């Protein structure tokens, strides 16, 4: 193939959300799973489920597979959305086109992910996130992989689909050209946790300078502290329904405000059409800003799918950064 | 929305 670069195609779930495949076992068993850098374990939904919400999965039969390694340490996997449990398991995962002996979690209890596991397509959830952020302490994949000179760099890199216009990539091993346009631009992690840069926030008037920034493939939206949010949602002319995270306005509304986002190497912009979710159902040229409002212990701002999906982006272990490019509109 | 890790 492309020497030393894997690539496992994503397809884009209700033009929000994309998904990938991969699998455990040495019998293949395929899983459809959410690319989550914005995570470091790797899960899959057991035969030994009993929830509802693993009525529509595609299960893992351990006893099928010779490569299977048991353990039983019970676990508990929580996100901001969700909570899987099960236990540790160790397998032949195989992504792209590569296998390693990798140790994940078995979920057999998903209630706590609801009603999010039930109305999604995926089955698990693949982590691509740094040790530090993994239960178990779990070397990421792409670092074993480059740990056992299976590629050449310890790093992966995304370029989301666009529904009705291209699929995607989830490219291992190395960058591609075929996928962006202009040059990359390199940002140090202020930590190796979360692909978590340092860039200074301006929307309109408001900035928030050396703010956190948590490129993440996981989440939907774009996350925005609190504070800023409320200050954002000032002179627009926007609608937020009373205790509800749904903000709905005119999708022409002139006044809404480009995200701003710099540093000394480069300036990363995010528009209205970049961040705005059409809602025409609700209403004829309507829609809502698919902006949350979310603190962390520091100010933090979590760059999801909007940004990635105008944004090439490469995740780099050995250099520890992250790289950000425009993506090219079609393939 | 779907925020993913704590």
């Amino acid at each position: 193939l492309g020497s030393s670069n894997d690539n496992i195609e994503l397809v884009d779930f209700q033009n929000i959300m994309f998904y990938g495949d991969a699998e455990v076992g040495d019998n293949q068993q395929p899983f459809t799973f959410i690319l989550d850098t914005g995570s470091a374990n790797l899960w899959v939904p057991s035969v030994k489920c009993t929830t509802a919400g693993c009525l529509t999965k595609h299960l893992y039969d351990s006893s099928k597979s010779r490569t299977y390694e048991k353990d039983g340490t019970k676990v508990e996997m929580n996100y901001v959305s969700g909570t899987v449990s099960g236990f540790f398991s160790k397998d032949l995962v195989t992504v792209g086109n590569l296998s390693l002996p990798y140790k994940f979690i078995e979920v057999i209890d998903t209630n706590g992910f609801e009603p999010t596991y039930t109305a999604s397509t995926f089955d698990g959830i693949l982590g691509l996130g740094w040790k530090d952020l993994s239960i178990g302490s779990v070397d990421p994949i792409v670092v074993e992989l480059k740990n056992q000179n299976k590629i050449e760099n310890a790093l992966f890199t995304f370029y989301l689909p666009v529904h009705d216009k291209h699929t995607g990539f989830l490219t291992i091993g190395g960058i591609e050209e075929r996928f962006y346009e202009g040059p990359l631009t390199y940002e140090k992690l202020n930590h190796d946790l979360y692909w978590q840069i340092t860039l200074d926030a301006h929307v309109g008037n408001i900035s928030l300078e050396k703010a956190n920034c948590i490129v993440d493939s996981g989440t939907s939206a774009i996350t925005v502290p609190t504070d800023f949010l409320n200050k954002m949602l000032q002179n627009l002319d926007v609608i937020k329904v009373p205790f509800l995270p749904f903000y709905v306005t005119l999708c022409n509304n002139s006044k809404l405000p480009t995200f701003e986002f710099t540093s000394e190497n480069g300036k990363y912009t995010l528009e209205p059409e970049y961040y705005l979710q059409h809602i025409e159902d609700v209403g004829p040229g309507l829609c809502m800003l698919n902006i949350i409002g979310l603190d962390f212990p520091v100010p933090t701002f979590i760059l999801g799918d909007p940004f990635m999906r105008k944004y090439f982006t490469v995740f780099d272990y050995d250099n520890h950064s992250v790289g950000i490019a425009l993506a090219k509109k079609n393939l | 929305x779907v925020v993913x890790a704590x």
